[PDB]
RNA sequence: AAACAUCUCAGUAUCGGGAGGAACAGAAAACGCAAUGUGAUGUCGUUAGUAACCGCGAGUGAACGCGAUACAGCCCAAACC
RNA sequence: ACUCGUACGGUCACUGAAUCCUGCCCAGUGCAGGUAUCUGAACACCUCGUACAAGAGGACGAAGGACCUGUCAACGGCGGG
RNA sequence: GCUUUACUGCAGGCUGUCGCUGAGGACUCUCACUCCGGGAGGAGGACACCGAUAGCCGGGCA
């Protein structure tokens, strides 16, 4: 056969890469010295490309001027600041161990200094539930319990632009728009919708898969499509 | 649209140019490769066991 | 069928009858050093392994009479032809 | 009496042994941070490179080359093939890995000329030889009488002809005797069967 | 191989790197007509379609020696300085 | 590559606006988890064998499987009397 | 060309073992090794990666 389009992907051609050109900014949180004195204010909002979510331009004191992730709440005029001793209000950077427990933060480091990882799409926002001299516990979105290193640094509040996903974009021509800021191959062909030498699931007089669709999470590139190692599907039970 | 005689009105590109190198019309002035010397590519002039007969 | 334990018949190294102890073939187990061990070894490599890539043959629907014929005085036993038998019992 | 070179050689017998031991692990540390082919003032073997033709003299070079360890990095076939033949995983070069060396430290140094070389050992995915390199073009060299043979113009790229120490043996042109009958002359004019 | 997988076509086609006017090999940790024998290496003739391999199928296939050609034998490392 | 991306994400599939709806079956097959016991390769280990070696046998036992469970908006099924 | 519980193999995934590999049937440590940090330093750690092999699955491919 030929191989499949999850397998096209990969090479990384233009048709499957995201249109990086376009891009603003690679949203990190800022690097200190130490002492938390970094300050700085908010200059203006903009809308991110990659993210379809608004962001912040911020100038510091030390004459440093970059976009960042932006908290639900957060206007012209405000002042940003970013260290252990920040102060705990929205729009503030500082480790989750300043946090106070109870807190909705955004843009949790997965280690501290990485700059941030989780938490940091439309609306969204994790949870930091036990404090510790050794572990900082957050329920991240997806809500799994997160052991993090009390170090790593996090921003107070919920990402802005929440409810998105609210509004259906009713017609084909609104996805387009949207998928073509996406590193993504878009439409989508159904594979029983395809031929045998295309997919798995192709050939057959009418469209059906041939085989089950929960697949084994051994099977190799090119057949792994369907159910990945479902534990289970439908709704029943 | 004819893949035949209509489709062949549009052909006025330029691709296969004369070689600064060996003089043949081959310089793919878009990819600056020579197909038939190699220049652009090769420091050393491309040739192959496959352009005669095996034992010749 | 049924077939005596004992019984007498020609010996063949003896060169003379007397009574002989009839006993099936027990099977000898191989030592794995033989020179078809060694050309499988040898031989086989990536891909198929040609005879040695083959598997069991088969079985016919009856087996024929695999015996060993024992006498009864030097204790030199002798092969015979064997004959299909779906079943073979010594009587004593 | 013993002579100290003879020293250095007992302890490269047993280089997972006593302070060689210890000194593989520091160096290999401070070796899987340089280079492929890094050029060295002094042979980390100097009997072994003294035994192999190595002097304290100008025009002579020495460097050390990593290569991966392992069989060959082969892609799999793309199209019809036997059985036999699609195999990938267990396919090994049949240059050695110390031939490689040789090799990529030559082409380092267009100019020299492959004397011979030596291991100095391994880790879990390196493997490092030191290679010896002559300036066919110098004169302390061109008028050095055990060394100014491999200024011949017949001895142009000797690796690349498998003319090196490493090159011969792994060419099967050890035994004079039995087994060496594809292997002599020159395995090519053997129908290349060794 | 009257299919075909090991095998064969074949280390062939084809690809990568490179030498010279020729390359390559080469003065035995050899041979083993077992000897009180031979004496670097190529090549040629023969040994021989022999020994050896092989779904022991189809096929594949040397060497020692011998008769010739041409002949040539040396340099380090170390010890001791 | 996805990715200047982080679950309000993006990957992999099915159905194909709205509206009213979407039942029964986990035996087989698939996927997933569990598993006393059974099965389960090589190294290292023990016994025999060999002045060594081949080799025969033992102990231990991973993933996998037997066995159990979940699962049909998973492949599919929804009969005769 | 295509398919599969046709035959024989191949990639790939999972798993045991050996090497890298170190100190005091369950465990601690740090020094290799890996990752995070501009650095100081932090996490992980003799595992993982990588090399070798062994069993299972294996129309993704021949
Ligand atoms: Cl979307
Ligand atoms: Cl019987
Ligand atoms: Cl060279
Ligand atoms: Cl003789
Ligand atoms: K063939
Ligand atoms: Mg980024
Ligand atoms: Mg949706
Ligand atoms: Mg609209
Ligand atoms: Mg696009
Ligand atoms: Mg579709
Ligand atoms: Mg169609
Ligand atoms: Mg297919
Ligand atoms: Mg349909
Ligand atoms: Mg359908
Ligand atoms: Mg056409
Ligand atoms: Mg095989
Ligand atoms: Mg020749
Ligand atoms: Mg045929
Ligand atoms: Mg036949
Ligand atoms: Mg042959
Ligand atoms: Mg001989
Ligand atoms: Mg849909
Ligand atoms: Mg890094
Ligand atoms: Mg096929
Ligand atoms: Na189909
Ligand atoms: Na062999
Ligand atoms: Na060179
Ligand atoms: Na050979
Ligand atoms: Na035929
Ligand atoms: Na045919
Ligand atoms: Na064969
Ligand atoms: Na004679
Ligand atoms: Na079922
Ligand atoms: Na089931
Ligand atoms: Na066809």
């Amino acid at each position: 056969g030929r191989r499949i389009q999850g397998q096209r992907r990969g090479r990384g051609t233009s048709t499957f890469r995201a249109p990086s050109h376009r891009y603003k900014a690679d949203l990190e949180h800022r690097k200190v010295e130490d002492g938390d004195v970094i300050a700085g204010t908010v200059v203006d909002i903009e809308h991110d490309p990659a993210r379809s979510a608004p962001v912040a331009a911020v100038e510091f004191e030390d004459g440093d001027r970059r976009l960042i992730l932006a908290p639900e709440g957060v206007g012209v005029g405000d002042e940003l600041q970013v260290g252990v001793d920040a102060e705990i209000a929205p729009g503030n950077t500082l480790p989750l161990a300043e946090i106070p427990e109870g807190v909705p933060v955004c843009n949790v480091e997965s280690s501290p200094g990485d700059g941030g990882k989780f938490a940091r799409a439309s609306g969204v926002n994790a949870q930091l539930l036990t404090h510790d001299r050794n572990v900082a516990v957050v329920k991240l979105p997806s809500g799994e319990m997160k052991r993090l290193d009390p170090q790593c640094r996090a921003t107070i509040g919920v990402v802005g632009g929440g409810g998105r996903t609210d509004k259906p974009f009713v017609k084909a021509g609104n996805k387009h728009h949207k998928m073509k800021a996406r590193g993504t191959k878009w439409p989508n062909v159904r594979g029983v919708a395809m031929n045998a030498v295309d997919h798995p699931f192709g050939g057959g007089g009418r469209q059906h898969p041939g085989k089950p669709k929960s697949i084994s999470r051994n099977a190799p590139p090119g057949r792994k499509v369907g159910d990945i190692a479902s534990k289970r599907t439908g709704r029943g039970g | 649209t004819g893949a035949g005689t209509p489709s062949q009105g549009k052909k006025n590109t330029t691709t296969h140019t004369k070689c600064r190198r060996c003089g043949e019309k081959s310089y793919h002035t878009k990819k600056k490769v020579c197909s038939s010397c190699g220049f652009g590519k090769s420091a050393k002039r491309r040739d192959y066991e496959w352009q005669s007969k095996a034992g010749e | 069928m049924q077939m005596p334990r004992r019984f007498n018949t020609y010996c063949p190294h003896c060169n003379e009858h007397q009574e002989h102890e009839v006993e099936k073939v027990r099977s000898g187990r191989q030592t794995g050093m033989k020179w078809i061990d060694r050309q499988r070894e040898r031989n086989s490599g990536i891909g198929n392994d040609g005879k040695f890539s083959k598997v069991p043959g088969g079985d016919k629907p009856t087996k024929k009479t695999d015996l060993k014929y024992r006498c009864g005085e030097c204790g030199k036993a002798h092969l015979r032809e064997g004959w299909r038998a779906g079943r073979l019992e010594f009587q004593e | 009496a013993r002579s100290a070179y003879s020293y250095i050689r007992e302890a490269w017998k047993r280089p997972k042994e006593g302070q060689i031991a210890e000194l593989m692990w520091h160096r290999m540390q401070e070796w899987r941070n340089e280079p492929a082919v890094v050029r060295i003032e002094r042979p980390t073997r100097l009997d072994r490179a003294r035994s192999l033709g190595y002097k304290a003299k100008q025009g002579i070079i020495v460097v050390r080359v990593a290569i991966r360890k392992g069989s060959s990095r082969r892609t799999r076939f793309n199209k019809g093939r036997r059985s036999k033949r699609m195999m990938v995983n267990r396919i090994t070069r049949k240059k050695n890995i110390q031939r490689i060396a040789e090799e990529r430290a030559n082409r380092k140094f267009p100019n020299l000329r492959v004397l011979n070389s030596y291991s100095v050992g391994e880790d879990g995915r390196h493997k490092w030889h030191e290679v010896i390199l002559i300036d066919p073009d110098h004169p302390a060299i061109k008028s050095d009488d055990q060394l100014s043979w491999i200024s011949r113009t017949r001895h142009r790229l000797r690796t690349f002809r498998g003319l090196t120490s490493a090159g011969r043996r792994c060419r099967g042109l050890r035994g004079q005797g039995k087994g060496s009958e594809k292997v002599r002359p020159s395995l090519r004019v053997n129908g290349a069967k060794a």
